[PDB]
């Protein structure tokens, strides 16, 4: 039985920095999310979600959400720098009755939600130069109203258009107008896109109306971190390998707990 | 290929109390499912999409909850307007399959019919047949006993009955039993009427006419 | 707002295909999916299936071949056929919107609700032709009076299929209306009773006509009582 049958039951805090995410996903927390706001700047090794976490802000969704789910776990960390865009013509920091943060209507703490100033919200040409050493994760969003009323009210624009583009790349996305099931009182919705600015290449966006603008960037090196699923408690204790199951030592050269693995792990066999 | 089981069946609840209907699955879903009303002759209206996430136009009284296999519903306060029958789908698999349904019973008002009797119309009786009516009006519980005498004979086979569905304005129902018989059978007999048993029935109630 | 309407055959011969129609009013299509179920007598509500706007439709694996679903954007209405149809089939269709969904707090699978629905279409699948309702007065006798609130009403009796419409003074009495469900007799025919409550001084003043519809039979019949 060079296999290890069962499993420690817990995950040890160490050596590698855990961070749970409790009531959490990394991608609430990536977007901030008023329950989420303890996650901010904040780094790890392994980061475990769990399958209790929800979202208690303003409904969303993500087409490629395996990409972006693997972009913030290989780099480890939820570190964001704000960057001071020209937003001149619009309203800033839209709020919703949805988001509850500090017991008032707010939003998603890293994105800005632009709606019209004095039913004029006027085509945005926006530069960001990226002038560092490293590739910036850029988070923004389309939202979608419920009706074309809506849609009026909100951007003075019966038909928005948003086209996030570098030298390399060029996004363009249409919202979607349709009555949709109520969430938290929320027939609408947002879409997640996101955008890598690779050293020495320009960030602009072009927008109409619907964009949930973003706040900042965040730094990616595709690290030595990644992310898991478990529901195993955090003990505290000290072990190489990790598992859904629980942490095991890796003295055996083998084992078939469980076929995802993180750090000095023996290597995986079936039953 | 991939079921569910509501639970209960069909229960009865007074007004004002606290019922909860729990829809059971074959496989863990999450939150993959959803709620609805359905009224009769009506279109069914979604009541919960998800899990507790509430559609527009219902009150806050109700409110749903669960994970996994098992998830629940839960008026809080019933109300009459409310009643229905409320179903549960398991919106991950494609089969899309739909729950059995719980009928609800509002179990408020207690109350006995006031009856009627109609004999056989001439138009009808020249043609072969007579069809008597015996009518149970306003009244609660649903549970009733209506039987037919002929010259005072017990009958049995000849007749049919169906209740109206909860008007939610007074949550009484109504009863409506057809007695069919030849024109021969008709006028060889005199008396004919319709005896009513029933819990809100001090006594057994009986209407009658004389001539046929 | 936004509301549906299903339109269709009330009977269909067994071995024939069925072909109703769904019709939208005044919303977006887009995003919507578009699916119908069929509500058995008391077995329970089974999914059929559903169409994209794009036009991509996924059948219920319960009905191996027998479903066709189409989708026309130029005339906004979509319709489902049931093919071979047998007796199994009695059921009462309903057309309702479908919306697809990614919510955000788990991306697992896809979510689907039903957000607006359709009244109904009963249809059945039987050999026996149709045949229209003959309407009987229930006449307001002495012996049918209680204190003062006297009822009437209009047997309608032996007809095929369901269902009928029975409406009192061409819809001007609605109070104290009690139309009961059909009951099926041993002569294969169904047979109902539609009475009113009214006050015992107005029967010799009001006139009271009661009118049904058979949309099957193709009948249109007024019947006015009055007691003897
Ligand atoms: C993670 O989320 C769960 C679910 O929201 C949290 O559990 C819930 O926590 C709240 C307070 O934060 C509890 O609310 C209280 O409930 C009692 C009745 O039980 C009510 O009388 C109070 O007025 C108040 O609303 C709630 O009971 C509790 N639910 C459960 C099932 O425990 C949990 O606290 C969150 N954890 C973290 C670390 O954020
Ligand atoms: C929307 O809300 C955000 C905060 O959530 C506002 O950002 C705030 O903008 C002001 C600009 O007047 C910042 O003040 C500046 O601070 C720097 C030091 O960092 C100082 O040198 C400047 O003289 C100025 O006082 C403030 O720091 C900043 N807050 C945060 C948290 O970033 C934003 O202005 C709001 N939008 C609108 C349209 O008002």
């Amino acid at each position: 039985e060079l296999v290890q049958n069962s499993s420690i039951g817990e995950i040890c805090d160490s050596p590698h920095q855990i961070l749970d995410g409790e009531n959490c996903t990394l991608i609430d927390a990536l977007l901030g999310d008023p329950q989420c706001d303890g996650f901010q700047n904040k780094k790890w090794d392994l980061f475990v979600e769990r399958s209790k976490a929800y979202s208690n802000c303003y409904p969303y969704d993500v087409p490629d959400y395996a990409s972006l789910r693997s972009l913030v776990a290989s780099s480890g960390t939820l570190e964001f720098n704000n960057e001071s865009f020209n937003w001149n013509g619009v309203t800033q920091n839209g709020t919703s009755s949805a988001c509850i943060r500090r017991s008032n209507n707010s939003f998603f703490s890293r994105l800005n939600w632009l709606t019209h100033l004095n039913f004029k919200y006027p085509a945005l040409n926006v530069t960001m130069p990226n002038n560092e050493q490293f590739d910036k994760l850029y988070i923004w969003g389309v939202h979608h109203p419920v009706t074309d009323k809506d849609q009026i009210f909100l951007y003075a624009q019966p038909s928005g258009r948003i086209t996030v583009s570098t030298k390399r790349s060029q996004q363009a996305v249409i919202p979607n107008i349709g009555f949709r099931p109520r969430i938290r009182n929320i027939p609408s919705r947002i879409s997640i896109y996101w955008t890598i600015v690779k050293p020495g290449d320009i960030l602009l966006i072009n927008s109409t109306g619907n964009l949930i603008a973003p706040r900042g960037y965040f730094k990616i090196r595709s690290g030595k971190s990644s992310i898991m699923r478990s529901d195993a408690p955090i003990g505290k204790c000290k072990s190489e390998c990790i598992t859904p199951n629980g942490s095991i030592p890796n003295d055996k050269p083998f084992q078939n707990v469980n076929r995802i693995t993180y750090g000095a792990c023996p290597r995986y066999v079936k039953q | 290929d991939i079921q569910m089981t509501q639970s209960p069946s069909s229960v009865s609840a007074s007004l004002g109390d606290r019922v909860t209907l729990t829809c059971r699955a074959s496989q863990p879903i999450r939150s993959y499912l959803n709620w609805y009303q359905h009224k009769p002759g009506l279109a069914p209206k979604l009541l919960v999409y998800a899990v507790s996430n509430l559609q527009s136009g219902v009150p806050s009284r109700f409110s749903g909850s669960g994970s996994g296999t098992d998830f629940t519903l839960t008026v809080s306060s019933l109300q009459p307007e409310d009643f229905a029958t409320y179903y549960c789908q398991q919106s991950y698999s494609t089969p899309y399959t739909f729950g059995q349904g719980t009928r609800l019973e509002i179990k408020r008002t207690v109350a006995a019919p006031s009856v009627f009797i109609f004999p056989p119309s001439d138009e009808q009786l020249k043609s072969g047949t007579a069809s008597v009516v015996c009518l149970l009006n306003n009244f609660y519980p649903r549970e009733a006993k209506v039987q037919w005498k002929v010259d005072n004979a017990l009958q049995s086979g000849n007749s049919q009955e169906s209740v109206t569905e909860q008007d939610s304005k007074d949550s009484t129902y109504s009863l409506s039993s057809t007695l069919t018989l030849s024109k021969a059978d008709y006028e060889k007999h005199k008396v004919y009427a319709c005896e009513v048993t029933h819990q809100g029935l001090s006594s057994p109630v009986t209407k009658s006419f004389n001539r046929g | 707002q936004v509301q549906l309407q299903e339109s269709g055959p009330g009977l269909v011969k067994p071995s024939e295909t069925l072909s109703l129609t769904c019709t939208v009013s005044g919303g977006s299509l887009s995003i919507y999916y578009w699916s119908w179920v069929r509500q058995s007598p008391g077995k329970g509500l089974e999914w059929i299936g559903y169409i994209s706007n794009s036009g991509s439709p996924t059948y219920h694996p319960s009905l191996k071949s027998r479903v066709t679903i189409s989708l026309d954007t130029s005339k906004s209405q979509f319709s489902l056929k049931l093919t071979s149809v047998t007796a199994a089939d009695t059921a009462l269709y309903f057309c309702a919107r479908g919306v697809l969904e990614q919510l955000a707090p788990d991306f697992d699978s896809y979510y689907y609700g039903m957000n607006v629905w359709g009244q109904g279409t009963t249809v059945t699948v039987s050999g026996a032709s149709t045949k229209g309702p003959s309407v009987f007065p229930l006449a307001p006798s002495s012996k049918s009076t209680s204190g003062g609130t006297a009822a009437l009403g209009c047997l309608v009796k032996d007809y095929f299929p369901e269902p009928v419409t029975v409406s009192w003074n061409s819809g001007a009495l609605t109070s104290g209306v009690h139309t009961f469900p059909a009951v099926l007799q041993s002569s294969g025919l169904y047979s109902l009773s539609s009475v009113v409550t009214v006050p015992s001084s107005s029967l010799g003043t009001q006139t009271y006509i009661c009118n049904v519809n058979h949309k099957p039979s193709n009948t249109k019949v007024d019947k006015r009582v009055e007691p003897k």
